DNA sequence: AAGACCGGAAGTACACCGGA
DNA sequence: TTCCGGGACTTCCGGTCAT
């Protein structure tokens, strides 16, 4: 269907047929788990397909079952390009998933540095606890990384 | 709120551990404490008669997905058959270890 | 002979939808 | 577009197995 169509689309980083899906009036969907296309585009890297989904109106902050946004995605997955944009549009820096944790939180668990700058400079907050009582410095701390840990503090 | 996501709360809650816990590092958890579990859920659903025979009821229904399955043979045991790494970020074994690591250092404060 | 788990049948409540 | 009827457990239960 339409809403599915859209979903693939994202996914597969289909801008074009993304904005021709939304046009025809495409459902804004999600999968089984909560999955919007926004999430998919995020997490996979597609920065047009993202930016096309942001200036279509779709929800920046969309919650997946366990509470992850896009943003938690881009940041997990090093997209500092993608965490950028969906910042740019007004993306809470500091929303906090199924264990509490940040964007921050996961981009450095990940040891996405450049991210960790990013989301430092977009105001994120640096203290956060996750529900393992965890801020993103215990995270570089107990990954070794003294780079992060000195940023994190 | 589905079961499964009140049951992954409890299993990543280092206060819940003595009434459902992770049983090894591949997604198995028991419930430990089967009616207390029971109970809780039913406090979340706002359903003052759950039980443990109704919530396995609908652990069953699971049977047929691609996130929880039972552990044959093992009294009270599930599995999360879905990849958690995946799904939020940490797999069973990344959970418990973390999990753990909180209650001890719990433990050690008190 | 006398607990843990299974899975069908039926009920409920709430999300989502294709239409008037 | 507003309005509105039409696709995850909860409860009860009969039955298998293994102790």
């Amino acid at each position: 269907d339409l809403g599915k169509k859209l979903l693939e689309a994202a996914r597969a980083g289909q801008d074009d047929e993304v904005r021709i899906l939304m046009a025809n009036g495409a459902p804004f969907t999600t999968d089984w788990l909560g999955t919007s296309p926004l999430h998919l585009a995020a997490q996979y890297g597609h920065f047009s397909t993202t930016e096309v989904l942001l200036r279509a109106g779709v929800s920046r902050d969309a919650r997946t079952k366990v509470d992850r946004t896009p943003l938690h995605m881009a940041a997990s997955e090093g997209h500092a390009n993608i965490v950028e944009v969906l910042l740019k549009h007004g993306a809470d820096v500091n929303a906090k998933d199924m264990l509490k944790m940040t964007a921050l939180h996961w981009a450095t668990e990940h040891n996405h540095q450049e991210v960790v700058e990013l989301l430092i400079k977009y105001g994120a907050d640096v203290h956060t606890q996750s529900k393992f009582c965890k801020t993103a410095f215990d995270i570089s701390i107990d990954n070794g990384n003294e780079d992060l840990a000195e940023i994190l503090q | 709120i589905q079961l499964w996501q009140f049951l992954l709360e409890l299993l990543t809650d280092k206060d819940a551990r003595d009434c459902i816990s992770w049983v090894g590092d591949e997604g198995e958890f028991k419930l430990n404490q089967p009616e207390l579990v029971a109970q809780k859920w039913g406090q979340r659903k706002n359903k003052p008669t759950m039980n443990y025979e109704k919530l396995s009821r609908a652990l069953r229904y699971y049977y047929d997905g691609d996130m929880i399955c039972k552990v044959q043979g093992k009294r009270f045991v599930y599995k999360f058959v879905c990849d958690l790494k995946t799904l939020i970020g940490y797999s069973a074994a990344e959970l418990n270890r973390l999990v753990i690591e909180c209650e001890q250092k719990k433990l050690a404060r008190m």
